[PDB]
């Protein structure tokens, strides 16, 4: 936490560098929170950006409705 | 006879900066004998660490709960047309590298040895994304996205729905849609100017940050206390006095430091409880009058509430409540009922009013005269039991159809 | 485990201190143990009061939910259940309460075309409680929570003003049930 490991699987974050977990570009559901928007999970252990949710862009129109 | 659109700001803190402290580092630091002597006191350090981790994860939990009220990230349509309404101030600016609206930029600019500050799990960028998604959901779906799947709806249709929910007919909307949009834009500009001109508008988060900084400064400065010893430093006492009294002096110093740390922990605990209560209030406001229409009076806005736009704030949340305020009242003569042909007529939803010589039915929030007929009134008994009735004829809508 | 601490003394048992140390300094050692355990008890009491305040707030919220959406109907959105709340069933729990919420969730949306009003005979017709929808050829009125198309009728619509001031209106006729009644 707040300690750089360059003067002591390395991924440097805002909180600090993570040792033992590899960074993955793909984002999934968070299981173990860490901080600074990056959290790790077990699938081996990997680190990835937190996923807010599925993207859904509703088609807004001036004269359209979706009645249930 | 008239109405105005007013916007108000309500600020509620949701979280503070997370703090992590090490007991053995804060009390003495790099002394091996102090570390050995601290092990016989029990599990005070473990209890303090557990309490700090618990309040930190509670802060993270309520910060996630107050913002991530939906699991779908909505995006604004590329066409920024909503029937003449303007929302450029609340919608994020694509030109900004942080994808933040100029309002959020103004709020961000207006806010300025063992202990350390842990960065929050929910930082600025996805909080801004969550606020943008909530704005898109409340501008394209109304309350339908907060109660299930998102349903597309025109903005004037949502305005008519909210007006009917608050008790206003849809006649006055389309007749003055341009006037309503102009009033809303003028109110938005005026409240933006007031927010930019008044430095005390965001005072709640300012005093929260000031209190946290003052508590940290007091905790730091309490280390320079003699606490009955010759000096606040421990190596001089260790290397100067004999160990039989040096042990007692170090014991007194470390127990004073432990008492100060316990006082700071208790203050942090009660401040976290207050912040949790404020975050619960903010979450109730979020659930009530953001993703839907709230029938409560003066709960999250003065006057007849219509909607609110949540805005991202540093260590807090700021709501832009838009309310309905009547204006330009006029004097009229009212009657409890109307006696016609020996029968009492009562309005279904209006009120019998008179301008001096003619009687009309009007809404309880706006003035709209109409002829008293059988569709908007019901008959229940005769017209002598009630006190204060007047005499007025009732026109039959269906009579001229068969009169010819 | 706090009873096993020594607080800078030589033993964790007061009997050993009394039977092994001279009383002029044994009194001071016993006083130090007493004040250390008093500080520990004060910390425990403060933690208990903080936890009791938090649990009291939680129980006040639970009693508010009990009063609001168990004994009656609450119009609050997502207060005690996601979506349109209907009712909830309280169940006993050890040192707690469990709510069995029942909610109304719409599904299976369908695309349709709407108009703000209907201009008939130079007058604007507005729905009293429904909303005008179109499937492509004809216009129908239905509630905002379900798809129940119906013929446009003056019973469920009110006329107020003309259609020359509204924006985006369409042209359609309005069925009057009195006309076939007087036709025969
Ligand atoms: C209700 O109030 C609004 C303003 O609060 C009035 O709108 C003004 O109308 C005059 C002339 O009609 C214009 O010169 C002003 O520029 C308008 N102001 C705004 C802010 O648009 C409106 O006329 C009032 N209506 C009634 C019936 O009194
Ligand atoms: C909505 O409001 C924004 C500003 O609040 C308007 O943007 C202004 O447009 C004028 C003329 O195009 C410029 O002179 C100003 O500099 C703009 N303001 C800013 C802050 O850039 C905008 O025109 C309004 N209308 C719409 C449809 O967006
Ligand atoms: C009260 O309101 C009624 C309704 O507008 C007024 O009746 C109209 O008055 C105007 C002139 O003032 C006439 O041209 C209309 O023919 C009247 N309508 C009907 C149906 O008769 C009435 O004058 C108002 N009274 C006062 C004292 O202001
Ligand atoms: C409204 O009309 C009723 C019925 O025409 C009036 O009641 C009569 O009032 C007169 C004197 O005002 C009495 O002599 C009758 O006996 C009353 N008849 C009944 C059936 O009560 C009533 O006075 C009228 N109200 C006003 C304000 O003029
Ligand atoms: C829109 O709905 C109307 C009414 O439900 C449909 O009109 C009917 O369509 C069926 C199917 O062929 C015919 O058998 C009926 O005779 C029609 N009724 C009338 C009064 O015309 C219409 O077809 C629907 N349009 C679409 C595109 O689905
Ligand atoms: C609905 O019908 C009315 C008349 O039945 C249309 O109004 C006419 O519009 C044309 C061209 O816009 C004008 O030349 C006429 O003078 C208008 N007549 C009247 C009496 O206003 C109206 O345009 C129609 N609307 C739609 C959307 O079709
Ligand atoms: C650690 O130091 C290296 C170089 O000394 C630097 O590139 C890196 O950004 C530092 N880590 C952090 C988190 O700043
Ligand atoms: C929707 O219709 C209105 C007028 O009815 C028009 O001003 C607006 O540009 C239209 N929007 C789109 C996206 O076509
Ligand atoms: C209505 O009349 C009362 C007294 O007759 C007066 O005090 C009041 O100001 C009037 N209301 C308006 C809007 O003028
Ligand atoms: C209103 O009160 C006054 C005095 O109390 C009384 O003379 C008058 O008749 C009352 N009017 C009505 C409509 O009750
Ligand atoms: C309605 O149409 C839009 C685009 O025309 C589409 O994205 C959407 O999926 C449609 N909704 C349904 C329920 O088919």
């Amino acid at each position: 936490q707040g300690v750089n490991c360059t003067e002591v699987n390395v991924f440097q974050t805002r909180a600090g560098c993570l040792i033992g977990a590899e960074y993955v570009n793909n984002s999934y559901e968070c299981d173990i929170p860490i901080g600074a928007g990056i959290c790790a999970s077990y699938q081996s252990i990997i680190a990835y950006t937190m996923s807010l949710g599925a993207e859904n862009s509703v088609a807004y129109s001036n004269n359209s409705i979706a009645i249930p | 006879t008239n109405f105005t659109i007013s916007v108000t700001t309500e600020i509620l803190p949701v979280s503070m900066t997370k703090t992590s402290v090490d007991c053995t580092m804060y009390i003495c630091g790099d002394s091996t004998e102090c570390s050995n002597l601290l092990l016989q006191y029990g599990s005070f350090c473990t209890q303090l660490k557990r309490a700090l981790t618990g309040i930190a994860v509670e802060q993270d939990k309520n910060t996630q709960e107050v913002f991530a009220q939906v699991k779908q990230i909505y995006k604004t349509p590329p066409i920024k047309y909503f029937g003449g309404f303007n929302f450029s101030q609340i919608l994020p600016d694509p030109s900004k590298p942080s994808k933040r609206s100029p309002i959020e930029d103004l709020l961000f600019n207006k806010v300025t040895k063992g202990l350390t500050v842990l960065p929050p799990l929910l930082t600025d960028e996805m909080i801004a994304q969550y606020t943008s998604a909530l704005l898109a959901g409340t501008i394209t779906s109304g309350w339908t996205f907060g109660a299930g799947p998102a349903l597309q709806i025109p903005f004037p249709m949502q305005m008519a729905y909210r007006f009917n929910g608050i008790g206003v007919t849809q006649n006055v909307l389309y007749e003055n849609q341009k006037l309503i949009a102009n009033q809303f834009n003028s109110a938005i500009g005026k409240i933006q100017d007031s927010l930019s001109s008044t430095p005390s508008a965001l005072g709640k988060l300012q005093d929260v940050v000031n209190h946290n900084a003052q508590a940290l400064n007091t905790l730091v400065k309490q280390l320079s206390s003699k606490f009955g010893a010759i000096s606040s430093v421990l190596n001089d006492i260790f290397s100067r006095l004999d160990p039989p009294e040096a042990e007692v002096q170090i014991d007194r110093l470390i127990t004073g430091r432990l008492q100060s740390l316990q006082t700071y922990v208790t203050q942090q605990l009660i401040r976290a409880a207050e912040i949790r209560a404020s975050a619960n209030l903010a979450a109730t406001k979020m659930s009530e009058c953001v993703l839907g229409q709230s029938k409560r009076v003066d709960f999250c806005g003065k006057g007849y509430h219509l909607m609110s736009f949540p805005q991202s704030a540093p260590h807090g949340v700021v709501f832009l409540h838009v309310t309905y305020v009547p204006a330009q009242e006029k004097n009229f003569t009212t009657a409890p009922a109307i006696c016609h042909d020996g029968k009492a007529h009562f309005p279904r939803e209006g009120v019998f009013v008179s301008n001096g010589t003619h009687w009309f039915v009007t809404q309880r929030n706006f003035y709209e005269p109409q002829i008293i007929t059988t569709d908007n009134t019901f008959v229940s008994g005769n017209c002598d039991v009630v006190i204060g009735i007047v005499n007025n004829t009732v026109y039959d809508p269906l009579q001229p159809e068969l009169d010819s």
